[PDB]
């Protein structure tokens, strides 16, 4: 009578075979690549909000020279929201890139920053990406730079954590991270960590102050020995995690918004999370950073 | 999430 | 059978999760797009080839005075000639009612193929064009509804700074087929007709920065950027009309406003592609 | 016991299916295209519910 | 063109 | 008897018959060197052309004064020629040195010219307008034009022009060039910005201004530029460069000489004060490729 | 009882002795004005900017003031100098003929005649063109070419040594080419010097008023008599006589192109040949009176 | 025994033909020497005085009447 | 010069 | 004048 099991294991063993051919399939297509054909627009300038103030209004891949030194690399800008001349940095909506990346590759950008708009010669659609540490630290060292956060959930709610000053130190400090002056209705997750928690419960949720952590690269603020327990592989992204975190916007994307302990590869809230808005079991549909220049 |  | 089919499917598992493994691997590099820029640099696309590019496409130049580097569209001709190209229309895909702004930087796409319309900004062309006593030659290349082309070279070709309006100048038209519209057509409706629709030594002009010799506003009443006149005999930044007829009735505000050459064609016939593309003049001839 | 062991390879199975979902969908970045596929969790839910009763 |  | 006398008497008589019949062959002699009209300074050279320069190209070796026939033209007529040791010949139209001519003149001596041409350079004289047209419009090749200068202290400096040309009378001789080429009398064609006005500088530029005289005003002035400065130019309401106005000695000038109490002197703003009347002033022209 | 007074009579030795003193003076005067002549007069005549077929059409044209212009008639032929009196009645006048100080000689034959001589302007006092006509022949060939492009007037004015001036209008004019000898042709008179080229002097009668008619004669110059003389000896020529070359018959009524007499009166026995060869107008005055100036003018006339 | 009557009385004759050719000559040389004027760096100044001449002849009438 |  |  409690024979329900091989109902069970015959399942198991014909799920593993469905895996295993859905594997497969997903091999043969990755024999050829995905391609894009992004035609650069002409204007340029160091970074988005030059290009608005010299009439890029359209949102779309352009080119960007923060500085002579460097040569000139590839971004997103949106010059519709909140009065343009935001330079994406980082950007998630469909699942389509991994960002359970190394140091390196965290170091350099990874991603596709663009993809071309169903007719269109020129991509102005952005991928998912991530511009680069390096790159991110530059561009936040050249004057007081503004953070602008979006999220949105399974539902289409949206919400945004603004956030007046940001800044990203260079790679021999580990890129820390420094953000002051919130606005918003995400809750203030990098300042204040997370709003469910209490006492230091939460204050160990607090990302301004953070180094940046990898799984190969382990500068949390968790103080401990087994190397198992590392706030960024229990956690899936490069990020400014503490111990370890409030937001975790690099997070594993799961589909459908509500995960579980169960569904998580080790136990923990690794989705792409901003805990102050949903807590952690869920992962956004889309979440982006984006920044712009400030003011004097 | 925090580490208890 | 009792503990059987349990261990199977419980041993396919490990083996499914190196699969996985391999998956991952085959899914990290971003899709490969299929434009490029390639890594030779010089003043110019001339000194691009000279350095050895042996193809057409995009490239970074920067100009002597220029204190920042720029991607251009090289045109590399077998023959060792660089042509650096700062105007391209095609197919209508580019609005060329643009502001002073939009004509100082540059607006369009640059493509590795020279499939896309744009105009280099007003600026670069300064900077390219007098950045050496070298002269320049500028190269207008024009196509009709029905293949046909022609050409007008202009021989010291110069575009000036922003505190005299990017005003045009050249010694001399070179020749060509296309016939010399920047000498001014006579229209045959007054005798001053010819000098008023001449270019040499025009500044330039957009709907917001009338620089014209019009009582009025010939780019705000034609639509586009240009070295207008009261108004204009050659007008590649123009309305593109498909087709190449097009008539006073479908014009705006009733004066010829399309990509026209009158020497080459009627004012009542708007070309089908245009190119206007400068190489240091030694280069020819 | 056996019912504990089909309990964790429960577990096992149920993470792994979400953690191909996770990386199929992350050949949609690279490969010329990516599998569409829907992970049927319930399946799962009913199927370890059913598991508790016993 | 012109502008009589 | 005192015949000793009717002896010297026809002694003198034959002897003066003599004196007579020599001093005829005498004024023979006399009458074969006054035959000759008096040397006249001022020759015509030999060849002819285009233009100075073709005149130039032809191996002219100097100044003076040849007939020139231009593509348009369909009646040769004579030209004051400038060639240099490098072989430029420039061909010039307007000249201002002593105050010798009236430069008040009506439309049709603007049109025909007035003044006189000299091998020597030493004399005043508009070419005329016509004249000026059929040279500078008769070939796509584009001239420029100079402008020379020379202060009462013995300075000078120059203003080129160029694509330089005069439009047909039907639109009035209209001037126009593509742009300043250079020189150090500045461009007083481009308009001066005298004062307060802010209107300044468009209402005295000359580009695209048609010619005016006092009997036949094109100006952009509700009156009378030409017949109010006596001259004839292409004004524009009216003017910062006016080669053609009153020849003033010594140079300054001041409100109380002028007639109208406006500045009617032969100015060029740009280099010196509108109340600094020049000494010199040439208006000449070349085919552009001698200069580039 | 006998000779008288014959010691008396040596108010010839006076005489003689004059003579003799006088042929000194004679070639001293030859002498120095031979001397002068080393070196030849002068002029700088720049030209005026305006030019046209003739002097009508630079008035026309804007030349207002009387000078030396050059003219071209026409297109086979080179532009040449002229001065044109643009002051008197109307302007427009070529000057073809100009006396008025005796600096030029007009006794030359035909080939000077032909292609004229003399000096068309000089040199005004302090000026840098050539303000003041000079005595000049304009030449016949270029007279006839004028004078056969159309209707032409001949303007002939004159002045005497006391500062009265008459003048002869002669609506039609008109002078045949070489080959016709520069026949002249002239009507259509008006003025008040009298009529001396169409009836002859008035001071004679019958036929021999009809032998001073100058109407319708041939040119004359010394080396080519066409006179209307039928004679044979080479001596009894009108123009060997009278000086210059003309229209003469038999011989004159008028010789604008005689000698200069200084101060207008002459007699029989002042003249080269003892007949009246200055420059003169019968109908006004005579014979034997000699202009201080005298000119002919041309101008187109209205068709 | 009169040798001197024909003999002068004829001898008058003659210079009253030289008288007529001198001022004759007289006037030709005026005429000649004043069209110097248009062709010579200058000429020279220069009046005839025939009175002198006319004085002369009309003092050689007089010498005749007599025989 | 100019005129106002 | 003429000549008889
Ligand atoms: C931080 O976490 C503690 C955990 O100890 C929260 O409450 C405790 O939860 C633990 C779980 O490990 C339980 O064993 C206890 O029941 C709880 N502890 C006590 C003292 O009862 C607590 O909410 C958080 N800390 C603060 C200060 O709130
Ligand atoms: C015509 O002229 C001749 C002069 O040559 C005149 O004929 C006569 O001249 C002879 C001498 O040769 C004399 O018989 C007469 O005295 C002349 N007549 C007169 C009155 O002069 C002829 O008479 C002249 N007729 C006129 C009126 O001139
Ligand atoms: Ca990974
Ligand atoms: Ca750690
Ligand atoms: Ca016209
Ligand atoms: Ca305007
Ligand atoms: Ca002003
Ligand atoms: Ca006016
Ligand atoms: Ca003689
Ligand atoms: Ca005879």
């Amino acid at each position: 009578n409690l024979r329900v099991l091989r109902s069970i294991l015959e399942n198991l063993r014909s799920k593993i075979q469905k895996l295993e051919s859905d594997v497969s399939a997903q091999m043969e297509y990755c024999r050829t690549p995905c391609t894009v054909s992004c035609n650069i627009p002409v204007v340029s300038g160091k970074e988005c909000e030059e290009i608005i103030r010299k009439g890029g209004e359209t949102s779309e891949m352009y080119l960007i020279q923060p500085d002579s030194s460097v040569k000139p690399y590839r971004v997103y800008c949106d010059m519709n929201t909140e009065n343009g001349g935001w330079t994406v940095i980082q950007n998630r909506q469909d699942g389509s890139v991994d960002f359970g990346r190394k140091w390196d590759p965290y170091k350099q950008g990874f991603g596709n920053v663009a993809t071309n708009t169903d007719g269109k010669n020129y991509c102005g659609l952005p991928g998912e990406y991530w511009l680069g540490n390096d790159k991110i630290s530059q561009l936040t060292r050249m004057g007081p730079t503004e953070l602008l956060i979006e999220m949105e959930d399974w539902k289409g709610d949206k919400v945004k954590a603004h956030y007046g000053g940001f800044t990203v130190q260079n790679e021999a400090n580990k890129y820390q991270i420094s953000v002051n002056k919130y606005r918003g209705t995400a809750g203030n997750a990098l300042m204040d960590g997370a709003s469910q928690l209490m006492g230091e419960n939460r204050t160990m949720t607090i990302h301004n102050g953070m180094f940046f952590s990898t799984y190969d690269r382990d500068n949390d603020g968790w103080l401990t020995s087994d190397p198992r327990k590392q706030c960024s592989k229990e956690d899936g992204g490069g990020w400014w995690y503490n111990r370890c975190h409030a937001a975790n916007p690099n997070g594993r994307y799961y589909w459908g918004g509500q995960y579980t302990w169960d569904m998580a590869k080790h136990g923990t809230d690794d989705g792409v999370v901003w805990m102050n808005w949903k807590g952690s079991w869920y992962s956004m549909r889309k979440m982006s950073m984006k920044i712009r220049p400030f003011f004097p | 999430g925090h580490r208890p | 059978y009792l503990q059987e089919i349990y261990n199977s499917n419980n041993q396919k598992i490990v083996n499914l999760k190196e699969k996985v493994a391999q998956l991952e691997a085959q899914c990290q590099e971003p899709c490969k797009d299929t434009v490029q820029i390639h890594d030779i640099t010089g003043k110019d696309c001339q000194d691009i080839a000279n350095k050895g590019a042996k193809q057409s496409g995009l490239y970074f130049i920067k100009p002597l005075k220029a204190n920042q580097q720029f991607l251009v569209y090289c045109e590399i001709d077998g023959s060792g000639n660089g042509w650096t190209v700062f105007q391209k229309r095609l197919d209508g895909s580019v609005d060329f009612k643009k502001n002073w702004i939009q004509y100082k930087e540059g607006f369009g796409h640059l493509s590795p193929t020279g499939t896309t319309e744009f105009w280099l900004g007003n600026e670069k062309i300064h900077l390219i064009s007098t950045q050496s006593a070298i002269p320049y030659a500028l190269r207008v290349e024009l196509e009709d509804w029905n293949g046909r082309t022609s050409t007008a070279d202009y021989a010291m070709f110069k575009v000036g700074p922003e505190a005299d309006k990017y005003r045009l100048t050249y010694a001399y038209f070179a020749g060509g087929d296309a016939g010399d519209a920047f000498d001014g057509f006579d229209f045959g409706d007054d005798p001053s007709d010819k000098f008023f629709t001449s270019h040499n030594g025009m500044q330039f002009s957009t709907w917001d920065n009338d620089n014209d010799k019009f009582e009025g506003n010939c780019a705000e009443q034609d639509g586009s950027g240009w070295w207008m006149n009261k108004c204009h005999a050659g007008h590649l930044n123009g309305v593109y009309y498909q087709g190449g007829t097009y008539s006073k009735a479908s014009t705006p505000n009733g004066y010829d406003n399309g990509i026209i050459w009158a020497t080459w064609k009627t004012r009542w016939y708007s070309m089908k592609k245009t190119t206007m593309k400068i190489i240091p003049f030694n280069r020819l001839t | 016991l056996l019912q504990k062991n089909v309990r964790a390879q429960l577990v096992d199975m149920k993470r792994l299916e979400v953690d191909i979902d996770i990386k199929i969908r992350s050949c949609r970045g690279s490969c010329s295209r990516a599998l569409a596929r829907e992970v049927d969790l319930k399946d799962y839910e009913d199927q370890q519910k059913q598991l508790e009763q016993v």
